[PDB]
């Protein structure tokens, strides 16, 4: 039985639980990602101001 | 120039709404541990892991 | 009750509280019009003077 | 001189009307992080990298 159960809580871990290692990497790409695509926005913004001269 | 509408603008708010909407699945993970937080992201996998909990309790 | 205070709250932000990246877009455009209507109100004002020479 | 048309104000239109569509372009790529975001940008490139993503999965 203890065996049993050791085989499917490892089993049930690789399904279920994440892997910090993993996901952290994949955590830091859309914070660049996040940061990159605001500055743009700003500068979307700031792009019509230069029909006014 | 067009300046009633911008649609650079408009893509760079949408591209940004799906890169702060991922960004806040990353952060449900690493701070649960768990890979699968709700229903949808792996639904045959959550079901499965639902039957394999069963099993180990 | 934790579970459906967080999901409850999620939907209420939605339709209340505003996207800050989308609507500084909106002002931002709205800016300039008034600043457009206005070069082209001070405009008609010095054409009405050349027939009254 | 020929005030009636205004080619200079004409070929000056369109040579600052394709760098703004250049410019939209430059501002997607840099916020989505990919250098193909529509059907148009390559059409070869989005048809190779889609099964290269079907393989990754």
């Amino acid at each position: 039985l203890m065996n049993a159960y050791e085989n499917t809580q490892a089993s049930e871990s690789r399904i279920r639980d994440t892997d910090m290692a993993e996901q952290m990497t994949s955590f830091t790409r859309y914070q660049i990602l996040t940061q990159a695509a605001t500055s743009m926005l700003a500068q979307a913004n700031m792009k019509s101001q230069s029909v006014m001269r | 120039m067009i300046i009633n509408h911008n649609v650079s603008a408009i893509f760079a708010h949408r591209t940004l709404k799906s890169n702060d909407a991922n960004l806040s699945k990353d952060i449900e993970k690493l701070s649960s541990g768990m890979r699968i937080n709700k229903a949808g992201d792996d639904a045959s996998g959550l079901a499965v892991s639902e039957k394999m909990r069963t099993q180990i309790a």
